[PDB]
């Protein structure tokens, strides 16, 4: 019948073939265009296993996002490894387009549907489709912008939820807004407070169906590069690092609620020239960014957090804000697919 | 909140014996255990992962069985290399160690008086030494007493891990005294109770006598 | 090979801070959880945190939060634990380490060699090395027994041979006891032939690295 395996995929976008912008001008070449009518076949009385931990579509997109990031978002010095190299650096636009992933002749994408599925486990109620839905290759830390919801409910997804070197993600029903704009290196993103909180109490009870009736808190990162200490990601082209302290900054018990003791977060960010990159171990320098106002508006729509350890602690657990593998953010997406061959 | 208890306390078995070592879980955590091995003095070394898969280079006489609260370690055909204690480990958590020995036929201690050197005594202090050497069990009681009165509180034992070729302990404990103190008196003994001795034997010295 | 080389022995007073280094080899440095973990002595080991080297990410344990970082260098692959704040009962043997996969990363196949970190508020110091002389009474073409007793030295570790390591035979070194003045004591006693006390001559060796003391100690019936 059919069996797991690993095979080339191809990608399918609605890609602009006039366009400068640099999702567009990958997709145009690297990607077919869409089915305006794509079938999705519900498989009857069909349980399949899935692993989005272990699962190799992830893979394939990031060595494709990867490659569409080396050829659109050029450094003006690049040093990986020992070796500096310099080149041509030009400002382009750069605003992520849906990539769909597809299974040539002699394989198929099973598709599971169960509600809150965490990715690994016996889906009941499976589909096969030649194509993923339309995902925008955003790369990110700490938040997970302009990503899929959850239907009713916020779902966690984790390897191990016990275990405290794994990436907890979380999956938010209702999007929250984050606003940012741009010393021409000084900028700032805004969050609506109240409804951050809403979202930050909704979380935590949901952990608690994990760690049990315990107290949740909210705190900061402990350290690493400052790709992963902030909220870093791109808007404009440029490349923004934002303090995400007044976000992971509460505790939570069983009986708090978002009405405790503007209605406005502010973040303080910066635009950085000096970056480590996320593709590849290794440092680029980037040109100062243009004059003039910068602004993007994106919605959160899921986060990534770690939990503390340790060998002692009731009374409760401790989140910080993580990432820095963009192979996670995929995930995030593509838990409910799995590739099979056929006989 | 992970705890992981370790049981037995000391596990005894004649060499060729198996020893079975128990880790119990406080909730629920699948086949993620490990268990090392750790003498005094080295680097822990891996036994067995994922509750019951062997690590490179291990013998084949250690296994693992377990899966969500119990689990096992054992060992066949206990060698004296083998003395060890052994911890089991979840994530970040690790049990409070099984101690495991071979189990031999009693042998009772020699033992041995040592008075304090002319040097030390010079400077201040008086160190009394008892010895008692390659001895089974390990349990065994060292009593010193000064002109009779029986002292404690003012001694420290150390003991030896057990011999790979005779299976025994061996066991010193130091009296340290004033100079002050140590001339005041005149008769020093060490006397031992141990399983082999059928009376305990006291071993002796007059200060100031050849 | 998979294999960690970490610095050597430290010592400190309550209040100071130290680092110790683990340089990594023979993997993929970035691709691996890298675990520090120290064991006290008559202690289990203890988890202290973990990093992840492609980016830096770090865990601590809560109990160190405050005095703990982890920190890498990618150029010379090689890890660092900053510990600061010390306090006596850190002392303990310090490693590194790493699981035996990937997606393994608490099981731990490959150890540095440890770190000794030594805390006290005593100040390093030399042995001094009595006599622990065979008795007068020995039996009479029977075993006798005598030795050498390692006194008041610190930090450890103390290593102890007789006759320039031509003597191995029924030696017994004890592992040192820490004293209420903060100061380590061992002794190392030998048995020999009664017959031999007269004609063999029985000296210990006793080398002292951190105070770089050395002492050769001959011992005869008194
Ligand atoms: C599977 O599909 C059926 C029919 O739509 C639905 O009633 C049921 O809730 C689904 N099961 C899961 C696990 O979501
Ligand atoms: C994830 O969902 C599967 C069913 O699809 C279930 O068997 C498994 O227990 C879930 N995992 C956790 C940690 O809840
Ligand atoms: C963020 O909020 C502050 C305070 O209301 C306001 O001054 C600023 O213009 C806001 N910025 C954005 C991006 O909306
Ligand atoms: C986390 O918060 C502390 C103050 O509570 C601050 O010193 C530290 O810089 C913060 N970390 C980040 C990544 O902002
Ligand atoms: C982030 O904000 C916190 C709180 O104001 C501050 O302590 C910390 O220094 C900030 N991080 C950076 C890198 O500026
Ligand atoms: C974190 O919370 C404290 C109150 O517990 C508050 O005083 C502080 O302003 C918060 N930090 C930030 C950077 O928002
Ligand atoms: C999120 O989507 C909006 C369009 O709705 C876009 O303007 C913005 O740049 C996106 N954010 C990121 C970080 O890609
Ligand atoms: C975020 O998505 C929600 C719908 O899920 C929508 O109401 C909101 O306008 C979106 N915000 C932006 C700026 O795209
Ligand atoms: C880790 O997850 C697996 C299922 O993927 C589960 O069987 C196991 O019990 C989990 N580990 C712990 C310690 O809960
Ligand atoms: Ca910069
Ligand atoms: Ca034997």
């Amino acid at each position: 019948v059919w069996r797991d395996a690993d095979t080339t995929l191809f990608c399918a976008s609605d890609a602009k073939a006039y366009e400068t912008e640099k999702h567009n001008v990958w997709a145009t070449h690297a990607c077919v265009p869409t089915d305006p009518n794509p079938q999705e076949i519900h498989l009857d009385n069909v349980t399949e296993k899935f692993n989005m931990w272990k699962n190799n579509m992830v893979e394939q997109m990031h060595t494709d996002i990867i490659s569409l990031w080396d050829q659109s978002l050029k450094p003006c010095v690049k040093l990986t490894g020992g070796s500096a190299i310099t080149q041509a650096c030009p400002k382009v636009s750069f605003e992520p387009i849906p990539i769909h992933y597809c299974t040539p002749a002699g394989f198929a994408i099973l598709k599971c549907k169960d509600e809150g599925f965490n990715g690994t486990g016996l889906c009941k109620n499976v589909s096969t489709v030649q194509c993923t839905h339309g995902i925008k290759p955003v790369v990110s830390t700490q938040l997970l912008l302009n990503g899929s919801l959850a239907e009713k409910n916020i779902t966690i997804r984790s390897e191990n939820i016990t275990n405290n070197a794994k990436i907890i993600i979380v999956q938010l029903v209702q999007p929250v807004t984050i606003k940012c704009i741009r010393d021409i290196r000084q900028a700032h993103c805004n969050v609506t407070r109240s409804r951050w909180n809403k979202t930050l109490q909704e979380v935590a009870e949901k952990l608690r169906t994990y760690f049990g009736n315990k107290t949740i808190i909210f705190a900061n990162s402990s350290g690493g590069d400052l790709e992963i200490t902030t909220h870093s990601f791109n808007c404009g082209g440029e490349f923004f690092y934002c303090n995400t302290s007044g976000l992971f900054n509460s505790t939570w018990y069983v009986n708090s609620t978002w009405n405790d003791t503007n209605d406005t977060i502010t973040l303080p960010c910066r635009i950085k020239q000096i970056i480590n990159m996320w593709q590849r171990a290794g440092q680029a320098m980037y040109a100062p960014p243009i004059p003039g106002v910068i602004k993007c508006e994106s919605n959160i729509t899921g986060l990534l957090l770690t939990r503390d350890g340790g060998k002692d602690n009731n009374v409760n657990e401790t989140f910080r804000p993580g990432g820095g593998d963009m192979r996670d953010n995929w995930r995030s997406e593509l838990y409910k697919y799995k590739v099979v061959e056929i006989e | 909140e992970i705890v992981m208890t370790q049981s037995p306390v000391t596990v005894s078995v004649s060499r060729g014996g198996t020893a079975t070592l128990s880790c119990r879980a406080s909730q629920g955590v699948g086949s993620d255990v490990a268990w090392y091995q750790h003498k005094p003095g080295q680097t822990p070394r891996l036994l067995i992962y994922g509750a019951s898969t062997r690590a490179s280079g291990v013998p084949e006489r250690f296994s693992g069985s377990g899966f969500h609260v119990d689990f096992t370690l054992s060992i066949s055909g206990l060698q004296p290399e083998d003395v060890a204690i052994y911890y089991c480990q979840q994530y970040e958590t690790f049990g409070q160690g099984t101690k495991v020995e071979i189990k031999r036929t009693v042998a009772a201690p020699s033992v041995f008086i040592f008075p304090p050197s002319d040097e030390q005594l010079k400077s201040g202090t008086a160190s009394v030494v008892c010895l008692l050497n390659n001895f089974y069990p390990r349990e065994a009681k060292v009593q010193w007493k000064v002109d009779n009165a029986l002292q404690s509180g003012n001694s420290q034992e150390s003991v030896t891990e057990q011999d790979s070729k005779d299976s025994t302990y061996s066991l010193s404990s130091t009296l340290t005294l004033s100079k002050a103190d140590y001339e005041k008196h005149k008769v020093y003994a060490c006397e031992v109770t141990h399983q082999g001795l059928s009376s305990p034997v006291t071993k002796s010295f007059n200060r100031g006598e050849c | 090979q998979v294999q960690f080389v970490q610095s050597g022995a430290e010592v400190k007073k309550p209040g100071a801070s130290v680092r110790v280094s683990c340089e990594a080899s023979g993997y993929s440095f970035t691709d691996y959880v890298l675990q520090w973990i120290r064991q006290a002595p008559g202690q289990r080991p203890e988890w202290m945190g973990w990093i992840k080297p492609e980016r830096g990410a770090v865990s601590y344990a809560p109990q160190f939060q405050g005095r703990l970082t982890l920190t890498r260098d990618l150029y010379t692959e090689t890890a660092y634990m900053h510990f600061k704040n010390l306090r006596s009962d850190d002392t303990a043997i310090y490693y590194c380490a790493r699981g035996v996969r990937r997606d393994a990363s608490w099981w731990l196949q490959f150890w540095g060699q440890g770190t000794l970190v030594t805390v006290s508020s005593a100040s390093t110091k030399g042995p001094s090395v009595f006599p622990l002389a065979p008795s007068s009474k020995s039996t009479s073409g029977g075993t006798a027994a005598l030795g050498c007793l390692v006194k008041d030295y610190f930090p450890e570790p103390v290593t102890v041979s007789w006759n320039s390591g031509a003597l191995t035979s029924g030696v017994h070194t004890f592992p040192a006891v820490l004293q209420s003045s903060g100061l380590y004591s061992l002794s190392s006693v030998v048995t020999v032939p009664s017959s031999s006390l007269g004609t063999q001559t029985y000296i210990c060796n006793v080398n002292h690295k951190p105070s770089n003391t050395k002492v050769d100690k001959k011992v005869e019936p008194k």
